[PDB]
RNA sequence: UGUGGACCCGCCCCUUGGGGUGUGUCCAAAGGGCUUUGCCCGCUUCCGGAUGGGCCCGCGUCCCAUCAGCUAGUUGGUGGGGUAAUGGCCCACCAAGGCGACGACGGGUAGCCGGUCUGAGAGGAUGGCCGGCCACAGGGGCACUGAGACACGGGCCCCACUCCUACGGGAGGCAGCAGUUAGGAAUCUUCCGCAAUGGGCGCAAGCCUGACGGAGCGACGCCGCUUGGAGGAAGAAGCCCUUCGGGGUGUAAACUCCUGAACCCGGGACGAAACCCCCGACGAGGGGACUGACGGUACCGGGGUAAUAGCGCCGGCCAACUCCGUGCCAGCAGCCGCGGUAAUACGGAGGGCGCGAGCGUUACCCGGAUUCACUGGGCGUAAAGGGCGUGUAGGCGGCCUGGGGCGUCCCAUGUGAAAGACCACGGCUCAACCGUGGGGGAGCGUGGGAUACGCUCAGGCUAGACGGUGGGAGAGGGUGGUGGAAUUCCCGGAGUAGCGGUGAAAUGCGCAGAUACCGGGAGGAACGCCGAUGGCGAAGGCAGCCACCUGGUCCACCCGUGACGCUGAGGCGCGAAAGCGUGGGGAGCAAACCGGAUUAGAUACCCGGGUAGUCCACGCCCUAAACGAUGCGCGCUAGGUCUCUGGGUCUCCUGGGGGCCGAAGCUAACGCGU
RNA sequence: UGAAUACGUUCCCGGGCCUUGUACACACCGCCCGUCACGCCAUGGGAGCGGGCUCUACCCGAAGUCGCCGGGAGCCUACGGGCAGGCGCCGAGGGUAGGGCCCGUGACUGGGGCGAAGUCGUAACAAGGUAGCUGUACCGGAAGGUGCGGCUGGAUCUUUCU
RNA sequence: UAGUA
RNA sequence: AUUGAAAUC
């Protein structure tokens, strides 16, 4: 069936990221559409879109990485380096906006649901709201 | 284990147990010899290790190590008991101090001289 | 007498017994002093205020499931009793309930908190002193008085104990302060004072107060301070090394100057201004008087003496090394380890390191220990996957929309006592100690608000699951039946001196004619070749051939239902071999046992026999290297190659299995790697 | 002066390179297991005497509150009632009988841990000299041995001990 | 046969 | 005595 399709596509993503794939599918809600956009927005996908893959609705994910580097072992730097699934089925989390972190001196994010939709957690200490502690990448 | 799982069950404390059952807490227990023997000890080493059976006020009945070069100690004596190990004498869990009841202080003894229970002398005054 | 209040009844508001009103009933009182006709201390009834309590409810509050079922005032009702008041709190009667894996009942342990210690934190541990609540007052009941008690220094009875006793009967209760004794490793003075603060009674003067405020003892803890300061040899002696020149203790001492802890004399507190008196008015305000335990202490001024140092350690961890003594002795040791004639590890001396009125030791708590892992761990071989399934409760849940707003989030507000911690400023010469002020804070209550996620309700959808039709391989299971090979035995023919067995033998069997050979028959057990690196099953496991009964699974079409899903504590079922019961069967094999060998022996390995057992029926047993030593499901992440079984356009593609090599990655490695 | 003999490398001894297995590293003159014997230690079962908690049933039941009586049977009276006193329920505790549990002691007794050089063998580790481990079952001074089935976590195309 | 690389 | 021992003379 599926048990946690967020963390599910995060790490479609990971895994698609280590081979380094142009691309992935990762089929589609709405609520995955929300997370994507933080990602698009703040610079870590090339961007996603919609397709309809044998008939039923996917997100192409179009994925983004480094230069070509140096000496042995010449494959890229990731720009996604670490996605991370946090509020599991099994353990939900929550933070208020006072114990929302910061990921990693600020140059990470963590995507976080709440009532004022989903955002990052700037976004959300700026609107001052907390929430659904979702996931964080960097 | 999952989360459930440890929601159901928790974690257990281990606690593990006292080296030493001279009761009470005690720091120290006094006991009245029943015994003074002399023993072989084990592993690599040999030599004829002083060493006390002991009745407790604790109401229990142990071997005690005699620590010092020499040691004024027979049958009726009543003394006083410390903990600390010998390691050589398996089953040897306790030291007697030195310097406390019918168990005089080490003759002659200069340096570490509070262990031993030796008062300063005058010698060198 | 009734301002008023109580009670029945009626009505009104209000909503649990809250407020109001109306007939009826019922209920008050105490006097005392004077600066005696005007005040003071009191009395009575009522409404209210403040303070202190009783009771009830939500959440939170240790260990054992080797405690799994508990319950008769038990759970509820109706009516009474009782209380200030609710209530099975108690009683009568009616009903048959109530509680439990979200851990009841039972056992063990324990006063709880503010906080304290520790930790980066989360957490752990803890509850002494101070503050709050509770409970107890030799052990057990009980009530009386009263605003309040079921009362530490009130009462009654039973118990144990101690004293009085004319043996009939009495008295008592330090877990108040001291002190005694006992237990113990261990814990203080039978001190001073009510001067202050506070409490009781009193109009007041005052009286009482082991609350208290002080002194005493104990390095028990924290803080401050002292044992001197400046000079002073290429360096006294003594002791320690030494390669015999030298090196060290060491500016250390001796010695010269200087300051002057202790001690002497002088002076000398704050803490204490109220109650009280007088004035005013017994008010406000103003004036006056008394009073200090600590104490002749603190502090100030003068004089003045060079005036205490110990304990631990020096192999590594860990900072500090040489010489004698000793010879697995004596001894050391927190762990690793030192000692057997050159010991930086033992004992000693010199020296050195570390602390210093202390230094060590032992005990205990947190730490390090991400070594119970929430933050923050794991299970192929290291400890760790349940022998396998079925599915109970429980956990978890696909895509779209709308309602509710329980989780979650935001704002406001109430609470979060004091002390403590923290930051400031301040008061004792500093500090320890102390004071004043400030700052936060989870958690819970109240009002408002948000709706992404989780929840729930109402619809939808088809990608998960299930189903339909068509086709496939299969030692999957159960029942009956049948086939050929071989062994053993019986019968016959033929035939003769041995066979058998081993490393070699021997036991054994053979002239009652065995072995070898041909023919017939009986009986049991197992199925050669095909046979595979193969197939099936959830495991255990499953192998001639046939028939019937039956489980699972795979593919194609993309037809149906509409999330019907995954997992699964307990339960139940299955579960090799051995083993057990009852009853059969019994060829071959074979624990035990009986023999023969071998051997130093040989309760063994080799040989000859041989019972249980292996086979069947039924019922038990429930284990295993029950092994891939790898739990189930789902998504994702290069390929090559071998193979079993489907489908398709058939050198290849596309499913589902079985294998190997190997991308990324993983692993301590070995390895693992759609 | 002056031989004989060497096919051959299976065996004995010493050695060289590759590989394998290893529980060895003092390195096979290695390691190591169990009984028995000796000594310290803690512990388990244990009939009977003793010490307590607890449960049920039956009986005796103080103090006290409450309930009834309170009389021609006593004291007070304003005759309304009060007090003494008596009876009763409950009730601290106690007694009899029966189960469940803890504490101690406990003759006889089961093993276990540890201890510088005791005894018998040689199980295991190399194919450990019969590959080893294993569930079970019988047997034997001792390790063990055999039977049935399983596992690979086995190498391989005459004789013990240090 | 015990300690001992 | 041998080797530091245990054993052993």
């Amino acid at each position: 069936m599926l048990t946690d399709p967020i963390a599910d596509m995060l790490t479609r993503i990971r895994n698609a990221t280590r081979v380094y794939k142009e691309s992935t599918d990762v089929p589609a809600s709405r609520f995955k559409e929300e997370i994507l956009r933080i990602l698009a927005r703040e610079g870590f996908i090339k961007g996603y879109e919609r397709v309809d893959v044998d008939g039923k609705p996917y997100l192409r994910v179009y994925l983004k990485y480094g230069p070509r580097r140096q000496g042995p072992d010449p494959r890229p730097e990731q720009v996604i380096h670490h996605i991370r699934r946090i509020s599991k089925p099994g353990r939900r989390v929550y933070v208020g906006v006072k114990e929302i972190p910061r990921v990693r001196r600020g140059l990470g994010i963590a995507i976080l649901s709440t009532s004022k939709g989903v955002l990052t957690d700037r976004e959300a200490r700026k609107l001052g709201v907390g929430g659904e502690l979702i996931c964080e990448v960097w | 284990p999952t989360i459930n799982q440890l929601v159901r069950k928790g974690r257990e404390k281990v606690r593990k147990k006292s080296k030493v059952p001279a009761l009470k807490g005690a720091p120290f227990r006094r006991g009245v010899c029943t015994v003074v023997r002399t023993v072989t000890p084990k592993k690599p080493n040999s030599a004829l290790r002083k060493v006390a059976k002991v009745r407790l006020t604790s109401g229990y009945e142990v071997t005690a190590y005699i620590p010092g070069e020499g040691h004024n100690l027979q049958e009726h004596s009543v003394v006083l008991i410390r903990g600390g190990r010998v390691k050589d004498l398996p089953g040897v869990r306790y030291h007697i101090v030195r310097g406390v009841y019918d168990a005089a202080g080490v003759k002659d003894r200069k340096k570490s001289r509070s262990k031993y229970g030796t008062k300063k002398p005058k010698e060198a005054a």
